[PDB]
């Protein structure tokens, strides 16, 4: 299974009730008809709880280590905003709430496109408010490659493995040239045989050329004036820069706000997705050595903005007897992007909150604040309190120098459509085998909805003991120590992929934390008590680390601290100084947990709770997967290499069934290759 | 003129302080009153509903600028611009400013630019001889002071505004 | 700097910000006075007075009830010249006077305060309890306000901070009682509201203004810094390199990052994506948590001469006052009051060890009220009291009138 799914966010029109958006209840009083007071929790760990302090994280060759964050009594201090977040996400699951942190999701996601897809590219150059383009003296067939196998769009200027310097050039000389009609394969194409700037003089016309290896002279020889294309030497194979032949055939066509637009989300996914690698230093791709990194990649903002006389290739097509230019690309095969936005794959009922009058029900108990305006509502749900119970609860592996290595926790990349995209806006995955073009494609479709990280099942007995073994090289009854980074020839790989902690909190210890909560409803507390109180062998995932299998903790109510009253109870409470009986909410628990179910069963058009695909999926969630499958992310091998090699079951499912990330509700595992 | 030595030059330096006090605490409230003053001096602006750069970032060199009691003091301050700038978290919040940092910097490094931004003719409002350069000497760093919290508060009160 | 807080909303109430310049705390000035006697002796009026002022019990300027005003004399020196006769006349212009020994008027006379209820509260941050610093710094963006005590600086709560939360909570447990609504009015309207208009008074608005029965003290923290030790916390650049010796200073342990990191804590949040599970990068903020600092008791005082002017001298209607007060306190200590930043967020939390109630001159019918209290729910004071006081005060409930008539 993947460490990872989603409780489908469903659409809320028409949602009416304490599960619709509405006004908040407020702070002024104690209503008469909601519940006020103090719900007191036991909190115990299931598997390794990691609290790192980042206030004294160790950093050595750009590797962090962290302890365990410690209170004034040097007991691990759990934070009362991890588990109010952790709560938080629970809570706005099972609501069906607005999506509380949904953050830069408005340019579209970028991704591979086609290796045949650059045969369907033009030579093009922006001239003012037009993309014109040069396709030279050959002409744009239907499809958008060269018509009839005529040659090539541009010149091929032989630039490493045979260089044509001047009588070298640079990306936009405007230059002057002869080239000669050269073949290879099933295509022929202009080789630039002598090249000058176009104030200078070309010279007589060469003779026939020598074939170069496969590349066989045509001896149809002509001169061109044109722009150098360059691109460094940026995958192995490359040996020329391409010359857009000016001076032959040209088309100018409309440059519209959607293809710039296009072009600036373009180029900014090639320039950010290095930003790091060029930092670090380092020179080419991340898995090409030799290369060299794509000029586009190096150049500066400049380059997303599309300016006058920036050279492009336009994926075109002749459809309807018109040029259509679909895209501009810096590449023949390049990075491109799906077709719609992710924020425009998400319901208005489901973005953040943007109107005190359209709060949902995590927004009414948690706060809010607006981002995109003003308003804020303060939190009606306070965490407090938050005290271990054990004391030697801190697991330090042997010495306080010691550390473990964690597996890499990497970036999500919701590029990747079949994990993070839904076939429909309620929450269906893509369908599988389909083209990665069909992913992000129509605005029917949607999000996946609620990222989760389901409880780790049937971990073996002592999976977690003695960390500082590797033992990720070897099953344990069928599991493969996830959360350990493996050995490399036999040292650690700390490095700045992964991050070590000095110490967890150890499996079975205890906190206690209580909730304060204000003018809750019935269905906002039923929904509340009901994550408080699940059933047997449901945990809540918990601080870092979750999808390596750390922090499932056991939540359950501590009824004698607990007092929770309406205010027709307060206003009792209130009304004397002597002590005074307070109501047992134990006998009204099941109560209040009915009044959610029987909201979210009418409001959301299911004959029983339990089969609401939002609480199926968090339930499963919670449970973890029945299975026994072992949860590790996707990878082609069944132990965990030691090397980050995991994309290559992913390339293996784009060329295989490409598989979709099951729906939750189903529990289907992946298989180990999807081919 | 008062003569240097002259017995009341103490007396003559209280009225002098107190003239030329009041006058760049007034003179400091009607530019701050106006977003383009306040964008000239400071480079913060208001972009129709969210200040430029946020509050907490006003307040912060606020909060280290009240540490300029003297010109001797003043690489307190560009030093807290240096650590602004020398990291792009913090360089991106004043980098949708009207070249707030630099400004600042200018504000603080140069001693005659208050008194440029001020504009105030203090001939009337000194009667010692030399009494106009030892008052900008002895008044630089309140009058900087003064005018960067009437600037801060006059684009916190708009600000509110925009928001009510 | 401060802000109002809407009662319904929870948050800060759009045109109530405010901004006060202080003299801090430490600061001296003289004691000038001069008194004229035309009679032999001095009066008791005025020697109670100068016990008033070397009690502290006399409060100086603007917000008085809200923070600020409190001070103390020292020094007290008496020179007496008897301007009736030529011994004392030339004494005046020659002599520098007579001196008397105050401490023994001092003891030859019983010093009588106006009645008050003195409230000390012994407390500690059960979570770390701070109030924001209106600047971010450069490592640390949410800082602890401090402020300036003699030499030195001190982490702080304003009295204003304490004074706003009790009042929220009286005002809450008054809407309650009544189920009264504050949504649809505005924040000057959420605020008037019956008993609490006079333990905390109302603005002076032509007129309905009134000065609180009820003064809180800014509570300053038993842990103080050099003012260049603190600016070297604030000024501290990263995380992880300058600010930890800066906090191991600021804490007085230079050389254990554990017991430094033990009082003021350094704490980074992350907002999560739902959708993808990705920190929300932007919504990374740091806030260095004052988790291990200690506090001095909170001060408060019940003007109880106060009440009685608004309530006409009649002790009787002192009760429903009094009652509100205690239902607060007990609120108070079972940690239903969070003060100051981030309340909902990890923070404000205390625990109340123990409640000084110190009542001076008070009636005979609230003399029980001199108790220390160390049980939460007020099981210190006289049952017979507790029921008294709630007899009156559901009497008030029946009828919530507006007393001071």
């Amino acid at each position: 299974h993947n460490p990872y799914n989603f409780v489908p966010a469903l659409p809320r029109d028409g949602i009416t009730g304490d599960l619709g958006d509405c006004a908040p209840a407020g702070h002024s009083y104690y209503h008469g008809d909601k519940y006020s007071g103090r719900i007191a929790v036991k909190l115990t760990t299931v598997t390794p709880l990691l609290i790192p302090d980042a206030s004294k994280e160790e950093i050595n060759n750009n590797h962090k280590t962290y302890p365990v964050r410690i209170g004034k009594d040097g007991k691990p201090y759990l934070p009362p905003t991890s588990i109010k977040g952790m709560l938080r996400s629970a809570y706005e699951a099972v609501t069906n709430s607005r999506l509380a942190v949904f953050e830069d999701h408005d340019s579209r996601l970028a991704y591979r496109m086609p290796a045949t897809m650059g045969l369907q590219m033009v030579p093009a150059r922006i001239e003012g408010d037009n993309i014109v383009l040069y396709p030279g003296t050959s002409r744009i067939g239907n499809n958008g490659r060269p018509a009839n196998n005529d040659p090539m769009y541009a010149a091929w200027l032989p630039y490493y493995q045979n260089r044509i310097a001047y009588d070298m050039a640079e990306h936009g000389d405007h230059v002057r040239f002869w080239a000669e009609r050269y073949t290879r394969g099933n295509f022929c194409y202009w080789r630039v045989r002598q090249i000058a700037r176009h104030n200078q003089n070309l010279g007589n016309r060469p003779e026939r050329g020598r074939n170069y290896g496969q590349h066989h002279s045509t001896g149809v020889i002509e001169q061109f004036e044109g722009f150098v294309y360059k691109t460094n030497k940026n995958i192995g194979n490359k040996h020329d820069e391409r010359v857009f032949i000016i001076d032959r055939e040209s088309i100018e066509i409309p440059l519209s706000r959607d293809l710039r637009r296009k072009w600036r989300e373009l180029i900014t996914s090639y320039q950010e997705i290095h930003k790091k690698e060029v930092d670090r230093g380092d020179t080419g791709p991340s898995a090409v050595n030799g290369a060299v990194w794509s000029r586009q990649i190096i150049a500066d903002e400049s380059e997303r903005n599309l300016s006058d006389g920036t050279l492009c290739y336009a994926h075109v097509k002749k459809e309807d007897g018109q040029y259509k230019i679909l895209n501009l690309y810096p590449v023949m095969i390049t990075r491109g992007l799906y077709e719609i936005a992710p924020v425009d794959l998400l319901d208005e009922t489901l973005k953040p909150a943007t109107d005190k009058k359209q709060l949902s029900p995590a927004d009414r108990v948690f706060g809010w604040v607006n981002q995109r305006g003003n308003g804020c509502y303060k939190g009606q749900l306070r965490i407090h309190s938050v005290t271990c119970q054990h004391d030697d609860a801190i697991d330090d592996f042997g010495n306080q120098n010691f550390s473990v290595p964690l597996a890499i926790l990497g970036q999500p990349k919701p590029e990747q459509a079949r994990f993070y995209c839904a076939d429909d806006r309620k929450g269906i995955p893509l369908e599988d085998g389909y083209d990665r073009d069909d992913g992000y494609s129509d605005s029917e479709q949607g999000l996946r909805g609620r990222k989760v990280y389901p409880h780790h099942k049937g971990l073996p007995n002592g999976y977690w003991s003695n960390p500082t073994e590797d033992r990720s090289q070897q099953a344990i009854q069928g599991h493969y120590q996830e959360y350990r980074r493996p050995k490399k020839d036999g040292l650690e790989q700390r490095d700045d992929q992964n991050r070590s902690v000095k110490g967890w909190v150890k499996p079975l210890t205890e906190f206690t934390f209580e909730i304060d909560v204000t003018n809750l409803s019935e269905v906002e507390l039923g929904a509340l008590l009901w994550l408080l109180t699940l059933p047997d062998l449901h945990f809540h995932r918990l601080g870092g680390g979750k999808p390596l299998g750390f922090g499932s903790v056991r939540l359950d109510i501590d009824p004698d601290k607990t007092d929770l009253r309406n205010g027709a109870g307060w206003r009792d409470y209130y009304g004397s100084l002597l002590e005074t009986s307070q109501p047992d909410f134990t006998t009204l628990i099941s109560q209040w947990i009915n009044a959610f179910q029987t909201a979210v069963k009418e409001e959301y058009g299911s004959s029983s709770f339990d089969q609401v695909t939002f609480i199926k999926a968090s339930g499963q969630s919670l449970q973890g997967f029945h299975d026994n499958a072992s949860i590790h992310y996707p990878r082609s091998t069944p132990e965990p290499k030691p090397d980050g090699e995991a994309f290559k079951w992913f390339v293996a499912n784009e060329k295989g069934r490409r598989l979709a990330l099951p729906a939750l509700e189903k529990s289907q595992s992946f298989p180990i290759k999807p081919s | 003129p008062l003569p240097t030595n002259h017995p009341t030059q103490d007396y003559a330096r209280l009225i002098e302080k107190a003239a030329w006090r009041e006058a760049i605490q007034n003179k400091a409230l009607a530019l701050a009153s106006s977003r383009a003053k306040r964008e000239e001096i400071l480079g913060i602006k208001i972009m129709g509903k969210d200040s430029q750069p946020t509050m907490t970032q006003l307040g912060g060199f606020r909060s280290v600028l009240k540490r300029l009691h003297s010109r001797n003091n003043r690489d307190i301050v560009t030093g807290y611009l240096t650590a602004l700038e020398q990291v792009s978290n913090r360089k991106e919040k004043w980098s949708n400013t009207s070249q707030g940092l630099t400004k600042i910097r200018n504000l603080v490094t140069q001693e005659n630019l208050i008194w440029n931004h001020l504009d105030i003719d203090f001939s009337p409002l000194t009667i010692t001889q030399n009494g106009v350069n030892q008052l900008k000497s002895e008044l630089w760093a309140e009058a900087v002071r003064t005018l960067v919290d009437a600037i801060i508060r006059g684009h916190k009160r708009d600000l509110e505004k925009a928001q009510e | 700097e401060g802000v109002g807080i809407d009662r319904h909303f929870g948050t800060a109430a759009n045109g109530f910000k405010y901004s006060r310049a202080v003299i801090p705390k430490g600061s001296k000035f003289k004691l000038p006075l001069t008194f004229d006697s035309q009679d032999d002796g001095l009066p008791n009026a005025l020697i109670q007075l100068l016990c008033a002022l070397e009690a502290g019990d006399i409060r100086l300027g603007a917000a008085k009830t809200r923070g600020l005003g409190r001070i103390k004399l020292d020094d007290l020196k008496l020179k007496s010249f008897a301007l009736d006769k030529p011994e004392g006349i030339f004494s005046a212009l020659l002599d520098q006077g007579k001196k008397l020994d105050w401490n023994q008027l001092k003891a030859n006379v019983t010093y009588q305060s106006p009645p008050y209820l003195g409230i000390s509260i012994t407390w500690n941050p059960k979570d770390p309890v701070m109030v924001k610093a209106e600047g971010d710094g450069l490592a640390i963006d949410i800082l602890p306000l401090v402020s300036q005590v003699g030499s030195d600086v001190r982490f702080v709560i304003p009295g204003s901070s304490i004074k706003g939360i009790l009042r929220t909570q009286a005002e809450r447990i008054i809407r309650t009682i009544c189920q009264s609504n504050g949504s649809e009015k505005n924040f000057l309207e959420q605020l008037r509201i019956n008993l609490v208009n006079e333990l905390f008074g109302s603005a002076s608005l032509s007129d309905l203004g009134k000065i609180g029965a009820l003064a809180v003290n800014d509570c300053f923290s038993s842990l103080s810094m050099t003012p260049d030790q603190w600016k070297a916390v604030e000024n501290a650049t990263e995380m992880t390199g300058n600010l930890q010796p800066a906090l191991k200073q600021a804490t007085g342990y230079p050389n254990n990052i554990s017991q430094a990191y033990k009082v003021l804590q350094p704490a980074m949040h992350v907002a999560v994506d739902r959708w993808t599970g990705g920190a929300a990068e932007g919504m990374l903020y740091s806030v260095l948590e004052p988790i291990g600092v200690t506090w001095e008791p909170i001060q408060v005082h019940l003007d109880i001469a106060r009440l009685k002017n608004y309530y006409h001298g009649k002790e009787e209607k002192l009760k429903p006052a009094i009652a509100l007060l205690l239902l607060v306190l007990r609120d108070l200590a079972n940690k239903k009051i969070p003060v100051g930043y981030g309340t909902n967020r990890g923070m404000g939390t205390i625990t109340v060890s123990q409640i000084t109630l110190n009542g001076k001159a008070l009636p005979t019918e609230l003399e029980p009220l001199n108790k220390t209290m160390t049980c939460p729910n007020l099981t210190d004071l006289d049952e017979a009291f507790r029921q008294d006081l709630s007899t009156a005060w559901k009497e008030w409930i029946a009828d919530p009138i507006d007393l001071c008539q």
